[PDB]
C-alpha cells in the first residue's frame, strides 16, 4: 500500500558489490517523502524493455527511519542497474 | 510557460457525486506528479491527494479516502479527482497543484481553483437594494443569493476610487448576504448619477441599480 | 501524525522593514520543507524549497532556514506586494501537511473610521424584512467594536459583521455591519444607532436616525 518512491531522490550509499553469495547487493539513500517503495529494475545491455533483475529482497523499502538494502542475481554480461533515476553498470560473470 | 487550468467545481447535493478535471500546458506533463489541495472558504490549504507521473502510485488524505479516486490521463494532459459521497465539510476552492518532480511536493505550479459548494440550497439570484447617502458614501445591498460569487462594479467600471465591496457572510437561510460601498463628493449628489451593476453568473442574473438620494 | 504550527498568526511590519516568521514541526521534517505566499483572492505560490533554495522567480530578499524541527522565513525589505498568508509545509513523510498560516499586514498609524449609517428601502421594506447597515470606512488597525441600538437598547444576535482585505493604496480597512429586522419589528422603534468604538476615536461614535426621517 506504500507508494513509489519519487525516482529523481536517490543516490548511492554502496553501489553494486559482490556479496561474496553470488549475488550483487547495494544501498541507496533516498531524499524524499517516506515512507515509500523503492523502484528497482535491471536492463542487459542493447535489451532496454526486459527487466533482469531477480530481486532476493522482493519489497525494498525505504522506511521512515530505514531501508535502502537490496541484493538480487543478474544474468551474465553488461547490465545496467536502476534505482529510479539512478544507475550503475554492473557486468556479471 | 506552465498552466493549470479547473474545471468541474459547482454545486452538487449532499451525498452525490462531482468530477473536477485540470488541463495542463506547457510542459511535459507525463513526466511529473500532480496534486490536489482544497480550501474551505477563510481557512487554510488542505492537501487532498497524489498521483504519480505514471499513474502507478496514489495516496489520499484521511479525511477524503474511500470517497475520492484521483486518475490522469497522461494522452489528454488531464487530471482528475472524482468526489463520491459528498458532504457538506468537502465545500472548498480546490486546486490541482504539479510536482517539480515524479510525485512527491512540493507544489511548484497552482490552477486557478475551481468552487466546489455542497448544499441543499437551490441556485438564487439576489435582490438589489440601494443605500443611499464634505463626503458622502453610498451603495447596494446585495441580498439573498446562491451560490457565490457576485461581481458588483459601479458605473460600469467607471467609478473604482473609494469602492469597497465586503466578503458576502452566509445568513441562518443558507443564502449570502454581501454590500459594495463607495464614498464620493457630496457636491457630486446633485449632478453625478451612480449606478451599481450586480452579477451573479451561477443564476443568469444581471442587475443594474440607480441609488438616488 | 506530524503536526506543523506556525507562529505567530499574524504579523504587523512596517513596510521596507522585516519580517520574520517560524514554523515548528512535531517531530524532525529534516529539510524537506516548503514556503508558499498566498494573496487574497489568488491561488498559493511557492517561496522555497528544500527548507533553504528559494523558488524560480522569487526575490532575494525572501530568505529561509532550518531543519529538523524549526524553520524561518525572513523578509528582509517588506514591499507592497509582499503583504499575504505564507504556509508553510511538510513532505517529508505522507501526509504532507500544511502549517495553519501566518498573515504578515502592513503596520501604518493609526486611522479612525468613518462611520455611516443607512436605513432600509422601501423597496426593501415592501418584501417584509427590514436591513439597516453601518460602515467603517478605512481605519486602522483591523480591531473595532460595532454595537447596535434600537431605542437605546443594546442589540445582540441578530447583526452580521464583515471585513475588507487590507487596503493596497491606504493600507486601512473596512468593515460592513448590517442588523435584520422583522418589517414589523422595525416598524415598533424609532431611533436605529450604530455605535462604533476604535483606537483612533477618543470616544464611542454614535450614527443614527429616526425611522421616517
Amino acid at each position: 500500500t506504500y507508494t513509489m518512491c519519487d525516482k529523481t531522490k536517490f543516490t548511492w550509499k554502496r553501489i553494486p558489490t559482490d556479496s561474496g553469495h553470488d549475488t550483487v547487493v547495494m544501498e541507496v539513500a533516498f531524499s524524499g517523502t517516506k515512507p515509500c517503495r523503492i523502484p528497482v529494475r535491471a536492463v542487459a545491455h542493447g535489451s532496454p524493455d526486459v527487466n533482469v533483475a531477480m530481486l532476493m529482497t522482493p519489497n525494498p523499502t525505504i522506511e521512515n527511519n530505514g531501508g535502502g538494502f537490496i541484493e538480487m542475481q543478474l544474468p551474465p554480461g553488461d547490465n545496467i542497474i536502476y534505482v529510479g533515476e539512478l544507475s550503475h553498470q554492473w557486468f556479471q560473470k | 510557460q506552465v498552466q493549470l487550468v479547473e474545471s468541474g467545481g459547482g454545486v452538487v447535493q449532499p451525498g452525490r457525486s462531482l468530477r473536477l478535471s485540470c488541463a495542463a500546458s506547457g510542459f511535459t506533463f507525463s513526466n511529473y506528479g500532480m496534486h490536489w489541495v482544497r480550501q474551505a472558504p477563510g481557512k487554510g490549504l488542505d492537501w487532498v491527494a497524489v498521483i504519480s507521473y505514471d499513474a502507478i502510485s496514489k495516496s489520499y488524505a484521511d479525511s477524503v479516502e474511500g470517497r475520492f479516486t484521483i486518475s490522469r490521463d497522461n494522452s489528454k494532459n488531464t487530471l482528475y479527482l472524482q468526489m463520491n459521497s459528498l458532504r457538506a465539510e468537502d465545500s472548498a476552492v480546490y486546486y490541482c497543484a504539479k510536482s517539480p518532480t515524479a510525485i512527491d511536493p512540493p507544489f511548484d505550479y497552482w490552477g486557478q481553483g475551481t468552487l466546489v459548494t455542497v448544499s441543499s440550497a437551490s441556485t438564487k439570484g439576489p435582490s438589489v437594494f440601494p443605500l443611499a447617502p464634505g463626503t458622502a458614501a453610498l451603495g447596494c445591498l446585495v441580498k439573498d443569493y446562491f451560490p457565490e460569487p457576485v461581481t458588483v462594479s459601479w458605473n460600469s467600471g467607471a467609478l473604482t476610487s473609494g469602492v469597497h465591496t465586503f466578503p458576502a457572510v452566509l445568513q441562518s437561510s443558507g443564502l449570502y448576504s454581501l454590500s459594495s460601498v463607495v464614498t464620493v463628493p457630496s457636491s457630486s449628489l446633485g449632478t453625478q448619477t451612480y449606478i451599481c451593476n450586480v452579477n451573479h453568473k451561477p443564476s443568469n442574473t444581471k442587475v443594474d441599480k440607480r441609488v438616488e438620494p | 501524525e506530524i503536526v506543523m504550527t506556525q507562529s505567530p498568526a499574524t504579523l504587523s511590519v512596517s513596510p521596507g522593514e522585516r519580517a520574520t516568521l517560524s514554523c515548528w514541526a512535531s517531530q524532525s521534517v529534516s529539510s524537506n520543507l516548503a514556503w508558499y505566499q498566498q494573496k487574497p483572492g489568488q491561488a498559493p505560490r511557492l517561496l522555497i524549497y528544500g527548507a533553504s533554495t528559494r523558488a524560480t522567480g522569487i526575490p532575494a530578499r525572501f530568505s529561509a532556514s532550518g531543519s529538523g524541527t524549526e524553520f524561518t522565513l525572513t523578509i528582509s525589505s517588506l514591499q507592497s506586494e509582499d503583504f499575504a498568508v505564507y504556509y508553510c509545509q511538510q513532505y517529508n513523510n505522507w501526509p504532507p501537511r500544511f502549517g495553519q498560516g501566518t498573515k504578515v499586514e502592513i503596520k501604518r498609524t493609526v486611522a479612525a473610521p468613518s462611520v455611516f449609517i443607512f436605513p432600509p428601502s422601501d423597496e426593501q421594506l415592501k418584501s417584509g424584512t427590514a436591513s439597516v447597515v453601518c460602515l467603517l470606512n478605512n481605519f486602522y488597525p483591523r480591531e473595532a467594536k460595532v454595537q447596535w441600538k434600537v431605542d437605546n437598547a443594546l442589540q445582540s444576535g441578530n447583526s452580521q459583521e464583515s471585513v475588507t482585505e487590507q487596503d493596497s493604496k491606504d493600507s486601512t480597512y473596512s468593515l460592513s455591519s448590517t442588523l435584520t429586522l422583522s418589517k414589523a419589528d422595525y416598524e415598533k422603534h424609532k431611533v436605529y444607532a450604530c455605535e462604533v468604538t476604535h483606537q483612533g476615536l477618543s470616544s464611542p461614535v454614535t450614527k443614527s436616525f429616526n425611522r421616517g426621517e
